[PDB]
This record gives structure tokens, sequence and C-alpha cells, in this order.
């Protein structure tokens, strides 16, 4: 799912086929270096697109003086009484009325939905 | 250790004059590079420039053994001066005064 | 021993060298390196949780700076010199790197204050004149028009429309270094005035102009 | 303009070396003397503001110069010589500014020359009339704006409008597009969009991986890393490796060149002119703002590396596109950046025939004399004849020029004059249909009047300023890029892209120049280093948001602002010692200037004014309880100073239907008295 990079030129690997042992080898265009794939697979294409942004919202927005703050969701992690909670802001915005929290004690940084 | 537990206080030096300038030789961490496996080395001005300003081109082990060309940074000293500085055996420290930055990449 | 030829000394040495970034306001200090060259004293304490570095101005220099350690990691740094005699080396690989930083002695308004006295020049102004300066003077010949008068006075480009057969020689003398000469110039090599040099030249030769404007006379071998 | 802006046109001037011995030219000083007229016998006086208005005169100054020249033959002599204070010519003078004869004058006195004490100048005098000069807008520079042609083959673009620190005439512009995905085809179906750039100078579209090689960098590691800054994101390197595919099989730097060489304004028929033409345009017609030197060329390309790290995320739906009319994208163009411009065109003009003049005269090999090259008639005749026609171009310009700057004063009622010298215009067409130029938008609350507008074909096209609005005038970011480096901010060149993703790349006036680790401690250091005056001006404006992780600083011309009150943890820093001394600036010296050199209010642009959460008013929104926010951090002064100056006359104007007050704001300009 990744990508290779040739370890002589700094380039991109190409998948290629050899009809001997039936694996996965990755060739270079530039020089021929060579090496077998790990995981067999080349391509993924995901169409529902359904990505839980918890892994894209950083840990710092606790320090915006215009966003809302609650008292009644406490933190999980460290057990502070205050959140601020947003929405998706994003894409993918057909039924995206959802709301992420973050905790604001310092150095806690822990999101969750809900 | 005395890393952790070393003292010491040594004099610094700046002289108005050298036998030689002075310029800093900068490689890629990620090469790596073995200087060991440098028997020896050329070093001359780029020729695609076809003398102070020119590109430097580094021939090790020969023509074609190692090959790095050496490209000139936009400035060196346009806000602060760089300084190498060197010890000596009186212990006490010598400053040099680098006259020029050159990037060096290694070339197929 | 070549001149593209260079020393590895250094480098097979395993020379190790230092890096240091100086602030310009020091480095204009140090260009007045106290006596021949000594500007102070690097003190370097290390403890078992911090390593402390500082340099200390020559008192005369004169008349506390930490060190900021940097990263030499990504990019390795060598040290190559050419001297007077112009021979070429490579003293050392660069170990450290650092920069002088202040501590304690200095905040954001004096920093301008001082900044405002490195300004010296400020980029200049527009200034305010007082009434109008005077613009139209009353020479009476040209200082330029003078010039020329002399010049032409002491000596004529062209003179007298005299001796044709001692002119030939002179014209057949140019014709030997080349086959073709444009007007002006066979005009400029003898004094002859332009109607003589036209007709001796229409009575021994052609003129072709060969497609590029300028036209070059060429004598008729014939 | 007069201060500095023209002393930096002259000063920075190529000189005119020309050819045996040779010639120097090079100008140093400029000068200026009171506004005079010339006398039928030719016996000058200064002239009063009011006889230019009865004998139809100009009110304008003489120009001087000082000019050196010096020969060089090598005749065993450098022989150099030099004329100060040579006339050059003559500039129109605004009224009561700091060089005309009004200047500082006492009511005593301004009666004395049969003057109005409550005249409030700011226009000039042409030919007896009195012209305005009417504020254009103009679209932001030196940023990244993500937009969307919903009708040709891009899927998305991207814009940047570079100029170099006032010292180009054109600014060049560099389109980073994207191809549509419904390309119907049986071949690119499968690899997908290819992202392209239509530099300027060039005639053909070309991939980004080959003017990315170029400027070097042509392994594939090397300029991956300077448009993705980490790797553990799969999605958009699946996007970035169709783009590889075209550029593959040209694969070296002196190939490239010829390739982006091989179209330009000249198709090169040789090698190396093409390497030669596709050096210079790949290096002082691409992105200028960042740097023309030939060195310096790593900054090029990190800068092209964010203008498409920044069009893939506009792709994958990470970031909303940029907003046209979003008011705090635009500039504004007053007398000072209009005059400066005209007066380039028209100094290059004055040198380019003192060549034509000086080679004539010496072929011919007697002698030079400049004080007979300069043609006066240049600059007077030049700036004199734009201004009271209006097309702002040349004479035989009067096709290729844009009209309507420069109308006459409106001396109906005087609160038609004041609703003159204030007044925007924006250049859009005066009877295009698009609705969106002409709607009231969000951003202009506090800044432009909301409810005086003309009706007709022009409505919304004009536009007047609120009572507090305040366009900056500009400054020079040198004394803060000083101060940023001994702050902990690590160079570009000076870093690994591996030590990118966690930081907050800074800007400063639309160029990258640098990164930082720790910015929450950086901003409030920036910020009361302004509150007190110190090293940063009042009228910079410091935005940082959080999400996008950056930190932007303009210090620029043209930016609109209005002053608020600064609130602490939830009260006003205005405490009633501050009041008790201010009604008595009769006699103690004290004004709005010791107001804000004591941090208590602070002036407040419109892109900073999003990172913001204002209080309408004290007594009433900073009360603790069950309240709508609690981290407020400025505050109003009077929500009335909103309106204009012909809306502002109206008694309870908000207990009427809205277009009620646009009408009477158009009717109180043609009342007499
Ligand atoms: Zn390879
Ligand atoms: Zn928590």
């Amino acid at each position: 799912v990744g990508i290779r990079f040739c370890q002589e030129c700094n380039n991109m690997l190409y998948p290629k086929e050899d009809k001997e042992n039936r694996i996965l080898l990755y060739a270079c265009r530039n020089c021929d270096y060579q090496q077998e794939a790990d995981n067999s697979c080349i391509y993924v294409n995901k169409i529902t697109h359904e990505v839980d942004e918890l892994t894209q919202i950083i840990a710092d927005v606790s320090q915006d003086p215009t966003l809302p703050r609650t008292e009644d969701h406490p933190c999980q992690k460290c057990g502070h009484k205050e959140a601020v909670f947003f929405q998706s802001h994003s894409a993918r915005a057909e039924d995206a009325m959802r709301l992420y929290y973050v905790c604001t004690a310092p150095h806690c940084g822990h999101r969750w939905t809900e | 250790g005395p890393s952790s537990q070393n003292v010491t206080e040594y004099v610094v030096r700046v002289p108005k004059n050298t036998t030689k300038k002075y310029n800093i030789m900068a490689f890629n961490a990620a090469d790596k590079v073995n200087f060991a496996t440098w028997n020896q080395a050329r070093l001359e001005r780029d020729l695609s420039n076809k003398p102070e300003d020119q590109p430097w081109l580094l021939r090790v082990n020969g023509k074609s053994g190692r090959k790095f060309k050496g490209i000139k940074k936009g400035g060196v000293t346009e806000n602060t001066s760089y300084y190498i500085f060197t010890q000596c055996p009186d212990g006490a420290f010598e400053a040099f005064p680098v006259h020029n930055w050159y990037n060096f990449t290694p070339l197929a | 021993a070549e001149r593209g030829e260079l020393d590895l000394t250094g480098a097979k040495q395993n020379t190790g060298v230092w890096l240091v970034k100086v602030p310009k306001y020091l480095s204009q200090q140090w260009a007045k390196a106290s006596g021949r060259g000594e500007v102070g004293k690097l003190r370097i304490a290390k403890t078992q949780g911090r390593t402390e570095v500082s340099f200390t101005l020559n008192e005369d220099l004169a008349n506390e700076h930490p060190f900021v350690l940097q990263s030499v990691g990504g990019q390795t740094l060598t040290v190559f010199t050419e001297s007077s005699s112009d021979k070429l080396s490579l003293e050392g690989i660069v170990v450290q790197r650092a920069e002088c930083r202040p501590a304690a002695s200095e905040n954001y308004m004096r920093l301008k204050r001082l900044q405002i006295e490195e300004s010296s020049k400020p980029v200049r102004l527009s200034q305010q004149l007082d009434k109008v300066v005077t613009t139209n003077y009353k020479p009476v010949a040209n200082h330029q028009y003078n010039i020329e008068y002399e010049r032409k006075k002491k000596e004529d480009g062209k003179r007298a429309r005299a001796d044709k057969q001692h002119v030939l020689d002179m014209l057949f003398s140019a014709f030997e270094k080349h086959q073709y000469y444009n007007l002006k110039d066979l005009v400029d090599i003898t004094k002859q005035p332009v109607v003589y040099l036209k007709e001796i030249l229409k009575e021994i030769g052609v003129q072709n102009v060969k497609g590029i404007h300028k036209n070059t006379w060429e004598l008729k071998p014939e | 303009f007069i201060q500095m802006s023209v002393q930096r046109i002259v000063e920075d001037a190529p000189p005119i070396d020309l050819q045996p011995p040779r010639y120097l030219l090079k100008f140093e000083q400029i000068y200026l003397s009171k506004p005079t007229h010339w006398e039928r016998d030719g016996a000058p006086s200064p002239m009063m503001p009011n006889e230019a208005r009865l004998r139809n005169l100009t009110y304008s100054a003489p120009l001087y110069v000082d000019i050196t020249k010096t020969v060089i033959k090598e005749g065993e002599e450098q022989l150099q010589t030099q004329h100060q204070k040579t006339f050059i010519g003559k500039i129109p003078i605004m009224l009561r500014s700091t060089y005309c004869l009004l200047n500082g004058l006492t009511d005593r006195d301004l009666c004395e020359l049969n003057e109005c004490p409550l005249d409030p100048g700011g226009y000039f005098i042409i030919n007896g009339s009195e012209k305005v000069l009417i504020a254009q807008e103009k679209m932001a520079t030196n940023t990244v704006y993500v937009f969307a042609k919903k009708d040709s083959k891009y899927a998305y673009t991207g814009e940047c409008r570079s100029c170099l620190e006032n010292s180009s005439r054109p600014t060049s512009t560099i389109w980073v597009s994207m191809l549509a995905r419904g390309g119907q085809g049986a071949k690119k179906s499968a690899i997908g969009q290819r992202i392209v750039a239509t530099l300027p100078y060039i005639k053909q579209e070309v991939p980004i991986i080959i003017v990315f090689r170029a400027l070097g960098f042509v392994s594939d590691r090397d300029i991956l890393e300077h448009i993705i800054y980490d790797f553990e994101d799969p999605e958009m390197m699946e996007m970035v490796k169709p783009s590889l595919d075209e550029a593959f099989v040209i694969q070296e730097q002196n190939v490239a060149l010829n390739f982006i060489g091989s179209r330009g304004a000249k198709p090169g028929v040789t090698k190396e002119k093409r390497i030669k033409y596709a050096k210079e345009v790949l290096q002082k017609e691409m992105l200028p703002h960042v740097g023309v030197s030939d060195f310096c060329e790593t900054k090029k390309a990190y800068f092209l590396g964010y203008m498409v790290h920044r069009l893939l995320l506009a792709a994958l739906g990470r970031r909303e596109l940029d907003d046209r009319d979003h008011y705090g994208n635009k500039r504004l163009d007053l007398a000072g950046p209009l005059l400066a411009f005209l007066f380039r065109g028209m100094f290059k003009n004055l040198l380019k025939e003192v060549r034509i003049y000086a080679q004539k005269f010496i072929d011919r090999g007697k002698d030079f004399n400049l004080e007979l090259a300069i043609k006066t008639r240049i600059i007077s005749d030049g700036l004199k004849y734009s201004l009271a026609t209006g097309n702002w171009g040349d004479q035989k310009k009067a096709h290729q020029a844009r009209a309507g700057v420069s109308q006459v004063l409106n001396r109906l009622t005087f609160a038609s004059t004041l609703s003159h010298l204030r007044r925007l215009n924006s250049p859009i067409g005066r009877d295009g249909k698009l609705a969106k130029p002409r709607q009231l938008h969000n951003t202009l609350w506090g800044m432009v009047c909301p409810a005086e507008t003309p009706e007709g074909h022009a409505v919304g096209l004009v536009k007047n300023l609120a009572l507090m609005a305040y366009i900056s005038v500009g400054s020079q970011p040198s004394p803060i890029l000083e101060f940023l480096e001994e702050w902990s901010m690590e160079n570009l060149e000076e870093i690994s892209p591996a030590a990118i993703a966690d930081a907050t790349k800074i800007f400063v006036n639309g160029c990258w120049v640098g990164i930082h680790k720790d910015p929450e401690q950086l901003m409030n250091t920036l910020r009361k280093l302004r509150r007190q005056m110190d090293i940063i001006v009042s009228e910079v404006s410091m935005i940082r948001d959080i999400r996008e992780r950056e930190i932007r600083i303009y210090t620029d011309a043209g930016r609109i602002c209005r002053p608020l009150l600064i609130v602490e943890k939830q009260k006003l820093l205005l405490k009633k010692r501050h009041i008790d001394q201010l009604k008595e600036r009769e006699y103690n010296n004290y004004s709005w200037q010791d107001l804000v050199a004591s941090g208590v209010v602070e002036y407040i642009d419109t892109l900073e004014e999003e990172t913001v959460m204002l209080a309408m008013t004290p007594d009433d929104l900073q009360e603790k309880e069950v309240a709508y926010c609690s981290t407020y951090t400025h505050c109003e002064i009077h929500p009335s100073m909103i309106l204009g100056v012909c809306a502002s006359i109206i008694p309870f104007p908000d207990h009427n239907q809205s277009p009620r007050n646009t009408y009477q704001s158009a009717m109180g300009k043609q009342a007499m008295g």
C-alpha cells in the first residue's frame, strides 16, 4: 500500500513479475535494483471514505479563544471537567453533525467523539 | 563521566590573517559516506560554467571512483559570520572564518 | 602535484573541526582582534545532567555569551582550505555546530535601540528646499561646442586634392592587406578629399555592395 | 510617496555607462522647494492656493537632483565631476500636506490668505480645477488562492501574484492547475489527473516535475519531500504518483531546460540559447517575491512545493476553497501607491532618451553636455495630464489606460465634500449582471458603510468607508526578521525535511522564512511587543490559525484597520484613571497617542478579525452568569461607528426600513446649504 524507493539512485520502485518462482519483484527503471514484496498487494481504492477525523484533529485546538466549552463531559484519561467541542468542518458533510471533543487540560490532548 | 563531570577553560584567539581560505564541505548524512574509502580525491571547479563562484567538482577514488558536485549557498555572512574553532596543543582555541558554503551531492 | 588535485589528508586523518555561528556585530568586533589576534577565553563546563559552553571577550576586544549547540545531522560537514600559496587542504570534519545568543543581558526595547544605532545610513529622504535654486545660467559658447572647434581647426580630415600619382601608391598599398575595405576607411586612410578619391577610384576600380549595406570598392584585376 | 517612494526610484536605477573612452552618470539625492510661480519676465514668487484657483494656474513644486559624471578612458586618470541640484520637472502638491504653503498655520493666518479654516484638504489644484483621487480596489498579492473553474478543463487551480517590493512595473502571475477527472479516453482513465503548470513568458503547459528538475533536484526522493511533508500518508502519495509517469523519460537537468526553453516568446534555433533563455525566465520571472538573485534557489523550490501541497489538500477535501470577495483578500491603492506607479514609467522614459541624445552626440567624438540632454517636459506634462483627464496611462495611450480615476471635487454642501474624499471603487465592469461582486459581504462589518451606496447601474460598485476605519501606510520588514531569528526560528536551508510535520511554518509578508516548534509562546511574545510599541509598529497584523498550523505576518500598505478595546481575563483594561486624565487634553498633553502606547486599545485588521472574540458592550456582555462565552478578547467602543458620513446624520436610523436609509444617504448629498 505504501511506496518503495531504490537503494542506489533514490527513485520509484515499480512492481514486476518473474516467471520462475511466482513472487512479486520490485524493480527500478533507472538502474535494475531488485527485491521481493512482503505484502504482495499493489492497489487499494477506498470509496466509502469513512475515515474518522479522530485521526486528523490536533491537540492544540484547545488553545482557541473562539470555540465553545463545556462542563458536562469530563475527560476519561485525566478526569478534567472542561472540554471544547466542534463539528467536522470538512467534506463528507451529508450527515455530518457529530460533535468531537478535546480535553483542555494542559498536556492531555485526549480526543473522543460520542 | 567527564561529559557530565568535566570542567575546563581555554583561551580563544581570532587571527587577522590565514595562509588559506576556509570553506565548508557538506555531505548528506543519509548517504553515510565512509571517508576511509577515499584513497584519493581530485577537486576542481565545474566545467559546465564553461572562478571563485564556480561550483566544485569532486572526484574521489579516480575519475569515476566517486564524483560529487558542490553548489554554492546563497549566503554565508549575510547576517552572521561562521567560524571554525580548532583545538591547539596548548589547549587554547583557534577560530577560523568560513569563507563559503558549498553543497555537495552524489552523482550517478 | 596538480592544480585540480585535492589533498585528502584531513579526511583520511579523520580530522575533526568545530562550526560556530556568530553575529556580525560580534564578528565586526572580531575583525578588530586584540593585538595580532587574541579575542578572549572560552569556558566549557560539563555536568552529569547538563553541559555549558561560553566565550568571553578579550578585555582589549571589549574596548557572558552562552552557546546554543546545533545538530550537524542530516548533512556531513567538513572544512577545506585554500592557502595564500593557493595550495589546497582539507583540515577536518565538523564534529560540532553552535550559535552565540544573548542571555539575561538585553530585552527587545533596547535591542531595537541598538538596531536604530546600526541603521547609520537611513534610506535617503526627500528634503524640503527653501525658495528656488538657480536653473538657467548665462554661458556664451557652449562648452561642448568649444571643444570640437579646436579639433577641426587643429586637424582637417580631408586635405589637398593633389598629387594624383602620389595618391595611387598610397591607395595600392592598402589593397595588398585586404581584397575588401568599406568606403569611409578608404577616405580615412588617405587624407585626400572625397571627390578626388572617387574619381581616382572610379578610374582604377569598381565598387561592390555584395548586398550587405556597407559597399567596399574593389580594384579591377584586369 | 514624496519622502521615500520617490527617493528610492531614482536611487535604484541602473547607471548609463556608454561609449575609445566611456562615460558615467548616476543620480544621488533629490530636493524639492515650495510651490512657485514664474512671472512673465522670469521673476519667481510663491503662489498661494487661491491665485491658483482664480488665474487657472496649477499648484506644483519644482524638482532637483544631484548627478555625478565620471569619464573612464584609462587615460592615466579617472576624471569625475558632478552637477548638483539639476532641474528635472514639477510635481503637483496635495493641499494641507507637509509640503504645502498651508502646513501648520493658525486660524488667524488661514483667514488672512482668504482660506477656510474648516476646509479639509487632500485634493490637487490642476488648471484651476480641484481634482480628487479615488482609492481603487485590488486583489491581494503574494498569497496562494485556490479556486475551481467549473467550465474549463481544470478541476482545481492555484494563483500567486508576485511583486518584488515595489520595484517591478508588471506583476508576474503563475498558475498551478490540475486537469479534470472525466477526461474521455481509454488511456489516462487509469492513471488519473496530472498536475500541470502555466509559467509566464512561455506558450505551452508544463508538467510540474519537469520544472522541478530544472532547478536541480532530479531525484524523486528529493522532489517528493518538498511536496509531501510526511510519508505516513498513502492517500496523498497515490495522487502524486501519476504526476511522475509522464515526466519519467526526461530525467536530467539540461534536457529539461531545453524542453521549457523550446517554447518561449522566441523558439530557439540553437541549443545554448534555449538553455540560456530558460535560465533567467525560471530565475527572474518565477516567483520574484521570494528572491530574484541567481543564488538561493532552494527557497523557490520549497514555496513551489507548498503551492502544490496546498493544491492537493483542496482535492482530498481537507481545506475549503478561498473566497474571492472576502474582504481580507483585498488591498487599496491610495494617492501614494498610485503616483509612484506613474512616476516609474516616466523616469525610465527620461533615461531612455538621455542615451539617444548621448550616442548621436558622442559618435562625432566632440564631448558631452547633460544640461541639454534632460527633456524637462517629460515629468511635468506627464503627471499633469493623467491627473487632469483621468485615464491612468499616457497621452498616446488614450486607449490602453484605466479610466474613472481623478474626478472633480463635489462642492454642493459641506457633507458632500467629506463624502467624496472617503470613497472606494471596485474596478469591475459597470454593467455586468453578476451579483456576487455587488452583494453585501459579512466581512464589511465596521470598515465600509452598509447603507450608503448609489442606485442605477453602479449599485454596490462604489462604497464609502466607515467613521473610524483607518488604512495602513506600510513599513519595512527588516526589524521583525532580525528579531525572529534571535527567538529560535530555524531557517529553511539548515533544516531536515522530516522535522517539518510538527512545526508551524512562519510566513512574513508572503514569504516562507522558517519554521518554529513552540508557537503559542512566540505569539503572545510578538503581541506584548506591539502593545507597547518597542520594535513593531502598531499597524502590522499577526494571524495564527491553529488548525492549518502556520503563522502569518503582514507589513505592507493597503490593509484596512479599526481600533478596539483590549480585554483581559474578563475585565476591560481601560480603568477610570485613563478617563479623568483624558478629559483634560487642553492643558495636559495627553491624547490618543498616549492611549495606544499604554496598551489599552489596538488596531485590528480584517484577517486578524477572524481569530478574535468580540463583545459589543462592556456592562452587559462581560458579566459572569450562565453566559454565551467566557473568553472575550476585545470589546467595541460604540457600535454606532459602523456607519459612513452621509448616513450618520439620520436620527433613529434603527427604526426605518432598510432601503430608506440608502435613499437619504444618496440624497443629503444634493441639499442646498
Ligand atoms: Zn533505482
Ligand atoms: Zn483530559
